């Protein structure tokens, strides 16, 4: 949307990743699989939850109509009472509806931001030890097993440790196969 | 309701330790019963055609 990630350069989401909003799909000799990023997902949940509570809470005091009665020669104050009470219902209705619309945009753009930032956490870790494919995926220039995958997902990926193996592969690729 | 006459009622809130004094000479419709304001609080007079529903 605004950040171009959700339904942008990553086109469509993963029906098969159920334990979070954002995460990883990895693929190597030992198989494949989905895995949620717990920390981003929790921050998102924390974020949206506080937001909804903040919306509920700010709308806590708000105009409350009261019935007042008037006789046949108090038509002017009866009208002023009506229009006044209606006047506030309209303001608050505007306030509620517009708040929902503006925050829905913020929420949807929030998620888009979270996915971009997660992708970029991986991107700036791997650098030229992996190849950016343009669709949300990285293809490694070196073998990365199940243990190595976990290190990437949690911030622990050691670049110097594989950097040697990567440069060797790029040389073969340059020869053309 | 068959009457061309009219009846006009009035009221006041008579504070504790205070008194109300009537005097009249005719056409007086006198009090018999009056209301102690036993407890005060939030309420409202709703306008609804419905009746009691056995619920809370
Ligand atoms: C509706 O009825 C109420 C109850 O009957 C009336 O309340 C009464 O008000 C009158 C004043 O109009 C009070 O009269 C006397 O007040 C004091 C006496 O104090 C008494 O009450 C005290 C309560 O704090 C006690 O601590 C005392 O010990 C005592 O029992 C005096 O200042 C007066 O006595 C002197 O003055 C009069 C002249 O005004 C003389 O005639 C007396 O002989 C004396 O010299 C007051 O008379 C009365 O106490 C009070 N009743 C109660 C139970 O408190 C109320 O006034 C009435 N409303 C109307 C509109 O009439
Ligand atoms: C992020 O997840 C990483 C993957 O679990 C983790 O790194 C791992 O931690 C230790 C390193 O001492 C190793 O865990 C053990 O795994 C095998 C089980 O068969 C043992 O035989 C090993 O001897 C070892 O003790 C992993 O090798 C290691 N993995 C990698 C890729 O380094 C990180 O610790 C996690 N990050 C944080 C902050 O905890």
């Amino acid at each position: 949307g605004l950040f171009g990630a959700i339904a942008g350069f990553i086109e469509g989401g993963w029906q098969g990743m159920v334990d979070g909003w954002y995460g990883y799909h990895h693929s190597n000799e030992q198989g494949s699989g989905y895995a949620a990023d717990k920390e981003s997902t929790q921050k998102a949940i924390d974020g949206v939850t506080n937001k909804v509570n903040s919306i509920i809470d700010k709308m806590n005091t708000q105009f409350e109509a009261v019935g007042r009665e008037f006789n046949n020669l108090e038509r002017r104050i009866e009208n002023l009472n009506k229009k006044m009470e209606d006047g506030f219902l309209d303001v608050w209705t505007y306030n509620a509806e517009l708040l929902v619309l503006m925050e829905n945009e913020r929420t949807l753009d929030f998620h888009d931001s979270n996915v971009k930032n997660l992708y970029d956490k991986v991107r700036l870790q791997l650098r030229d030890n992996a190849k950016e494919l343009g669709n949300g995926c990285f293809e490694f220039y070196h073998k990365c097993d199940n243990e190595c995958m976990e290190s990437v997902r949690n911030g622990t990926y050691d670049y110097p440790q594989y950097s040697e193996e990567a440069r060797l592969k790029r040389e073969e690729i340059s020869s053309g196969r | 309701n068959g009457q061309s006459g009219r009846m006009e009622f009035f009221w006041t809130i008579l504070k504790p330790n205070d008194a109300i004094n009537f005097e009249s000479n005719g056409n007086f419709i006198a009090p018999e019963y009056a209301y102690k304001i036993v407890k005060k609080g939030d309420s409202t007079i709703m306008k609804s055609e419905l009746e009691y529903g056995n619920c809370n």
